[PDB]
RNA sequence: UUUGAUACCAUGAUAAGGAUUAUAAAUUGAAAGUGUUAAUAUCAUAAUCAAAAUUUAUUAUUUAUAUUAAAUAUGUAUGUGUAGAUA
C-alpha cells in the first residue's frame, strides 16, 4: 500500500480531439450499420448450403429413395422459401411428421458455422472468405 | 419549530425543515430520528392537528371535511351500513357525534352488535370521547 | 329475497318537467343536487359531458345519480328467468326455486313438458332466486368515481384510441414481446387436427363417414392437473 | 396438442355437476386470485431438483420458478413479492450505525443525568490533552481555525488579551 | 490504488485481478456499451420490451434553471435530431456533443452512440512508463 | 466541518449514517414505485372495470406522476454501498471481504473475532461447518430452508 | 476563542509462505507480520445513493449437430495441441 501518485492533467486541445474523433466515429458507425443491416437482410434473403450432414442417417440414402422422396415430393416448396436456412429447415421437418421423432434424435445436422455457408459453397475457406467490415455476427455472407 | 407545508412542498425547502444528511449539525438530527418510536410519523402528524378547541368545544367541525361526514350520516340513514364504514375511513379529522349517532342507528335492524361496539369504542377514548353520548 | 345496496340499475335523473322552477325542465346544478339528495361536486364527477359542455346545463338531455343515490328493487336484482337443464321435469325446477309447482306453471301457461325451452319464466312467489348478477361485485360506477377527470379528459381531446402496437407488428413475431407475454408460443389453431378419424376425413380420404372420434359429452381436461 | 380448451355447462349435460372450471373462479373470488391469461398451457414443469426425493436438495415445495427469463422488472413478479418494510434492512437501518450507544439513547441526556454535563467524545478528549501539553512548551506553531470568525476579528469592547513571552 | 485518477484513488485498493459475483462489480463501466450489431441493433443495450416508456431523463420533471450535460440513459428522438438545440452528455474527458444529427441515432440511447474507450490516446495523459507500456502492446508508435 | 474539531477518528464514518437514511428513503418510497411500475407495464387489461382507453389514459398518467417525483429513491439495492459502522472499511456483498450477519468487512470481523469482542465458535476452516443444512447442499440449500421457514410453511389465505 | 487522522508528516496490532514427534481410540497449514486499529500533529471540505476513463507482477474462460426474452451485460485471435520459460 503505498501512497498513490497524482494523475498528469489531461492534455491541451485534447477535449477538442476527443470531440472530433468521438463525432466522426459516429458518423462512420452510420454507414457501417447501414452497410450491415443490408448485409443481414441479403443473407436471410438468399439461399444457403443443405442444412443436414449426410454422413448420417437418414440422409445419406440415395437421393432417389426415403428422406429425399419425401422431400422431393412433399415439401420441397417450402424448403425452398424458407431458403435452406437451417433453422426453418429443422423446423418444417419437424412439422411434416412422416420423419417423426428422428429429426433431433437420429439425424445429424451440419454445425452452426458451416450450415451458414452459401449454397454452391465447394471449398472450406468459404467460411473464412467472408467480409469482416460487417457487423452481422456471422451472418452476413 | 418545524411545521410542514403540504402545500407549498418545494425542492428549494426555504424553511428548511427536511432531514439534510450532510449539513453542520446534522448528526445529532439524524440520530434522534433513526431513534423514533414505531407511530412517530403517524403521532405526531396526528396530535399537531385535531386537538381540543380552547372553549372545551371539540376539534370536529372543519369546513373541507363536512360533505364528507354528511355523505357518511345520508349512507346510514338509508342503511347502507358498508358504504358508510366505506367512507369513514377516509376521515382526516374527528368526525362529528351525529355521524356515530346515524351509524349506531343503522347496525340496530340487523342486530349487528359486534359493529355497533366497535363504531362506539372507535370514537370513544380515541377520538375524545365523541361517541359518548 | 333481501336486497344488496345500489343495484346495478342506475338511477337517471331525466329533465322533463322538474320542479315549479320551470314546470319546462331544470335547468342548475344546485337544484339536481337538491333533489338527488347529494353534494354538487359527487353530481358533477358522475356527469362528465354535463359538467364540460356547461354548469347551465344547455342543450345535456340527463343527468345520472351518484352510485350513493341508487335505490335496488327486486325486479332488477333478481333474474326474472331460469335455464332449463336436459333431464328437467317441473317437478324438479320448483323444487329448485322452491317455488309450489302450480305457481311455477301460472306465469309459464300451464306448460307441462319442458322439453323444447331454453328458459321458464320464474314466479315472484319464488324462495330461492337467482341474483342477476354476482353480488360481490363492484358496480362500475365506483371505479369510474375514481376516474372522473380521465374520462372528462377523453371527451376533451376527443380520444377514440391509442394504439398499442405498430402498425406492421404481427408480421414480425419474436420482435414486440410485451412483458405479459410467454414462452412457449401457441401456433394458430388448424381446424381438423385434434384427432386422427378428424384429420382423416377433412385432409386425406374425403368420404369418410365418421368425422371425428366419439366425443365424451362431459368436459374433458386435456391440459391436466 | 394444439388444442381449443372447451366448457360444457352443467345445464347442457345429461346430468347437471358442478365443473371444475366453475370451481376454479369460485376459488379465484374467494382468495382474490391473479388469473394469468397468457399462461401456456405447455409449461408445467416440477422443479426436479427441490421436488424429488432423489436429489439430496429436497424440500418439499417449489422453491424457484423454472422459467428463464423471469425477471424483477415484470408486473406479475411485482404483485407477488415482498415489500422491504420491517424486514431485515429496517433492522440494519435502525440498529447498525457508528456509535451504537446513539441507538438506545441521546448522549446528552445520558452525560447530563449520569456525570453532571455532556462529555467530550474519547478522540476529542485526547486531541484537548494534547494541546493542553504541547502548549505548555512550545507555543506559535499554532494557528487559529474557528467555525465563525467574527468574535475574533471584532472582540468585544474589554478583551485584552494577555501579551506573551 | 496505483495511480489516483479521481479522489477515490486513495481510498480503494485493487486486490490484484480479483473475481466479484456475476453481473455485481463495483464500478459499472460500460466498455460494450457501443458495440455494433446489425441484426441485435433493436434488442442490445436497449429496454427489453418496445412497449416500455422512455426513461425518467428524456423529460424534463421540474422547474428547471437549466442543465449541463443531460443523462446517457436518455434516448435520442426525433426531435434531438430536428430541433437543433444542444445535445451534450458527460464522457472523458469532458463532454461529447451530438453536433451532426442523423435519424440514424434515433431510438437507441447516447451509451450507444458515445464510443466510451477512444483509439485514440492523449500521450500526454500518459507517464513515459505508461507509454512505454503502451508501445509494448502495441497502440502508440515508437 | 473543514476538520475543525472532529469527534470521530474517521471521518468517512458518517457516510454509514448517510447509508441508513437511504434505507429509510427506501422504506418510503418502495410500496409506491412497485405500483407505479407494475400499473405502467401492464398490457393486458386492467381489470373489467377499467380497459381500452381508459387503461392506456390511466397507465401514461401514473408513469407521468412517478417521473414527477423528485428524490424517489428507486436505486437497487445492490447498488447502495456496504460500510462497517466501525472503521469505515467497504466490501462488496457476497463476496468474502463482507461478513453479512453482523454487516462488517472482513477487516473489522478479523479485528473483532481475533480480540475476543464477537462472540463465535471456531470451525475447521476448510468444510461445511456444524449445520446440518450447509453440510448438505451448501450456500444455496441453506439459502432455500431459509426461504422455505419465512414464507412456506404458510399456507396464506 | 479556537487549531491533527485531512488531499498531509503524524509509533504499536491479526496475512501469506510444505521439508523429518508416522498410525492409534488422532487434522496436510506455521509467530516473527500483509492498506484501514491507541500519546510525534500545525498546506488544503476531495468518498459510492447508480448507469462512469484499460498498464496493472500475483489471473484456471465457453474450441464446431441445434447459439441474445426482462436491471444493460462485451466484435473478437480459424491457423500442424505447435518457441523460450513456467503452474
Ligand atoms: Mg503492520
Ligand atoms: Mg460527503
Amino acid at each position: 500500500w503505498a501512497k498513490p501518485k497524482k494523475r498528469p492533467k489531461v492534455g491541451q486541445g485534447f477535449h477538442e480531439k476527443a470531440q472530433k474523433w468521438r463525432e466522426e466515429y459516429l458518423l462512420d458507425r452510420h454507414r457501417a450499420l447501414a452497410d450491415s443491416l443490408r448485409a443481414y437482410v441479403e443473407f436471410s434473403t438468399s439461399k444457403r448450403v443443405e442444412p443436414w450432414d449426410a454422413r448420417f442417417k437418414p440422409f445419406d440414402r440415395i437421393e432417389k429413395d426415403g428422406v429425399y422422396v419425401l422431400m422431393r415430393y412433399m415439401m420441397e416448396e417450402k424448403l425452398q422459401l424458407c431458403n435452406y436456412h437451417h433453422r426453418p429447415v429443422k423446423r418444417l421437418f419437424c412439422n411434416i411428421g412422416l420423419m417423426g421423432p428422428q429429426i433431433t434424435t437420429k439425424a445429424r445436422w451440419k454445425p452452426y458455422r458451416f450450415a451458414t455457408n452459401p449454397a454452391g459453397t465447394s471449398k472450406a475457406e468459404r467460411m473464412y472468405q467472408r467480409d469482416k467490415t460487417v457487423y452481422t455476427h456471422g451472418h452476413n455472407d | 419549530p418545524a411545521v410542514v407545508d403540504h402545500d407549498n412542498i418545494t425542492v428549494e425547502d426555504p424553511n428548511r425543515v427536511g432531514l439534510n444528511a450532510a449539513t453542520l449539525d446534522c448528526r445529532g438530527r439524524i440520530y434522534r430520528w433513526l431513534r423514533r418510536g414505531p407511530f412517530f410519523q403517524v403521532d405526531n402528524y396526528f396530535r399537531r392537528s385535531v386537538k381540543l378547541n380552547r372553549d372545551g368545544t371539540l376539534p370536529t367541525d372543519f369546513v373541507h371535511e363536512a360533505p364528507l361526514m354528511r355523505k357518511i350520516i345520508r349512507l346510514a340513514h338509508r342503511g347502507h351500513l358498508k358504504a358508510a364504514c366505506e367512507e369513514y375511513r377516509r376521515v382526516t379529522t374527528v368526525p362529528p357525534v351525529e355521524v356515530y349517532r346515524a351509524l349506531t342507528a343503522c347496525c340496530v335492524p340487523g342486530a349487528k352488535l359486534a359493529d355497533a361496539v366497535s363504531i362506539f369504542e372507535d370514537g370513544d377514548s380515541k377520538l375524545f370521547y365523541v361517541s359518548r353520548d | 329475497r333481501r336486497l344488496t345496496s345500489f343495484g346495478a340499475t342506475p338511477l337517471v335523473l331525466p329533465l322533463k318537467t322538474t320542479s315549479a322552477k320551470d314546470g319546462e325542465r331544470i335547468r342548475t346544478w344546485e337544484e339536481a343536487a337538491a333533489i338527488l339528495d347529494c353534494t354538487v361536486e359527487e353530481l358533477q364527477q358522475c356527469n362528465g359531458h354535463a359538467a364540460l359542455t356547461y354548469q347551465k346545463k344547455e342543450s345535456e338531455t340527463e343527468l345520472v345519480a351518484p352510485l350513493s343515490c341508487w335505490t335496488s328493487t327486486s325486479e332488477s336484482e333478481f333474474s326474472p328467468v331460469e335455464r332449463v337443464h336436459a333431464n328437467d321435469t317441473l317437478v324438479a325446477i320448483a323444487r329448485r326455486l322452491q317455488c309450489s309447482e302450480e305457481a311455477l306453471r301460472a306465469v309459464n301457461d300451464g306448460i307441462t313438458d319442458v322439453s323444447g325451452l331454453d328458459f321458464v319464466r320464474v314466479p315472484p312467489e319464488a324462495r330461492r332466486p337467482r341474483r342477476l348478477v354476482e353480488p360481490q361485485l363492484r358496480p362500475q360506477a365506483a371505479t369510474d368515481a375514481l376516474l372522473a377527470r380521465t374520462i372528462a379528459e377523453e371527451e376533451t381531446f376527443k380520444l377514440k384510441s391509442i394504439p398499442h402496437l405498430p402498425q406492421n407488428a404481427e408480421r414480425f413475431p419474436h420482435e414486440y414481446h410485451t412483458p405479459t407475454s410467454r414462452f412457449p408460443p401457441t401456433p394458430s389453431e388448424t381446424p381438423a387436427t385434434q384427432d386422427w378419424m378428424a384429420y382423416t376425413a377433412k385432409y386425406l380420404d374425403k368420404q369418410f363417414t365418421i368425422s371425428a372420434e366419439p366425443a365424451p359429452v362431459y368436459n374433458v381436461n386435456k391440459l391436466w392437473p | 396438442g394444439v388444442h381449443r380448451v372447451g366448457y360444457t355447462h352443467p345445464s347442457t349435460l345429461p346430468v347437471p355437476c358442478a365443473q371444475r372450471w366453475d370451481l376454479r373462479l369460485a376459488r379465484a373470488r374467494i382468495f382474490q386470485e391473479y388469473i394469468e391469461e397468457k399462461a401456456p398451457g405447455a409449461w408445467q414443469l416440477e422443479d426436479e431438483r427441490s421436488m424429488s426425493p432423489e436429489f439430496k436438495t429436497f424440500t418439499g415445495y417449489p422453491m424457484r420458478d423454472m422459467r428463464p427469463g423471469y425477471g424483477q422488472n415484470l408486473p406479475d413478479y411485482i404483485m407477488k413479492k415482498r415489500l422491504p418494510n420491517n424486514t431485515h434492512y429496517e433492522l440494519f437501518a435502525r440498529r447498525d450505525i457508528p456509535n451504537e450507544d446513539n441507538a438506545m439513547y441521546g448522549k446528552y441526556l445520558y452525560d447530563m443525568t449520569v456525570h453532571g454535563t455532556s462529555l467530550p467524545s474519547t478522540y476529542r478528549m485526547h486531541k484537548d490533552i494534547n494541546k493542553a501539553q504541547r502548549n505548555d512548551r512550545k507555543l506559535s506553531g499554532n494557528r487559529f481555525k474557528v467555525l465563525c470568525s467574527s468574535g475574533a476579528k471584532n472582540p468585544p469592547s474589554g478583551w485584552e488579551p494577555i501579551p506573551d513571552a | 490504488l496505483k495511480i489516483a485518477k479521481s479522489a477515490f484513488g486513495f481510498y480503494l485498493a485493487r486486490r490484484g485481478q480479483r473475481k466479484y459475483p456475476f453481473l455485481r462489480r463495483p464500478h459499472i463501466k460500460n466498455t460494450h456499451s457501443m458495440n455494433p450489431s446489425a441484426p441485435y441493433f433493436w434488442s442490445f443495450m436497449t429496454a427489453k420490451s418496445q412497449m416500455a416508456f422512455l426513461p425518467e431523463e428524456n423529460y424534463i420533471t421540474g422547474d428547471w434553471t437549466g442543465k449541463f450535460f443531460v443523462s446517457k440513459r436518455q434516448v435520442y428522438t426525433l426531435q434531438h435530431a430536428t430541433s437543433g438545440a444542444k445535445v451534450r452528455v458527460k464522457s472523458f474527458p469532458s463532454i461529447f456533443e451530438f453536433n451532426s444529427p442523423s435519424r440514424w441515432n434515433i431510438g437507441k440511447e447516447m451509451n450507444t452512440l458515445t464510443k466510451p474507450r477512444m483509439d485514440l490516446i492523449d500521450e500526454q495523459m500518459l507517464t513515459k512508463k505508461q507509454r512505454l507500456d503502451y508501445v509494448r502492446a502495441g497502440l502508440l508508435p515508437k | 466541518m473543514r476538520h475543525i474539531g472532529q469527534d470521530v477518528p474517521k471521518r468517512h464514518t458518517h457516510f454509514v449514517l448517510e447509508s441508513r437514511l437511504m434505507y429509510e428513503k427506501s422504506f418510503r418510497d418502495c410500496w409506491l414505485h412497485s405500483v407505479c411500475r407494475a400499473i405502467s407495464q401492464l398490457d393486458e387489461p386492467l381489470s373489467k372495470t377499467v380497459v381500452g382507453t381508459h387503461q392506456k389514459m390511466l397507465q401514461r398518467k401514473v408513469t407521468c406522476f412517478q417521473y414527477n417525483q423528485y428524490g424517489l429513491f428507486k436505486t437497487p439495492y445492490y447498488r447502495l454501498a456496504n460500510v462497517d459502522r466501525y472503521h469505515a472499511v467497504q466490501g462488496v456483498a457476497g463476496t468474502r471481504e463482507w461478513v453479512p450477519y453482523v454487516n462488517v468487512s472482513y477487516w473489522t470481523m478479523n479485528k473483532m473475532v481475533r480480540g475476543g469482542n464477537l462472540l463465535v465458535h471456531r470451525v475447521h476452516y476448510t468444510g461445511w461447518g456444524t449445520d446440518s443444512h450447509l453440510k448438505k447442499g451448501g450456500w444455496e440449500h441453506r439459502w432455500n430452508k431459509v426461504l422455505q421457514r419465512n414464507v412456506l410453511q404458510y399456507s396464506r389465505i
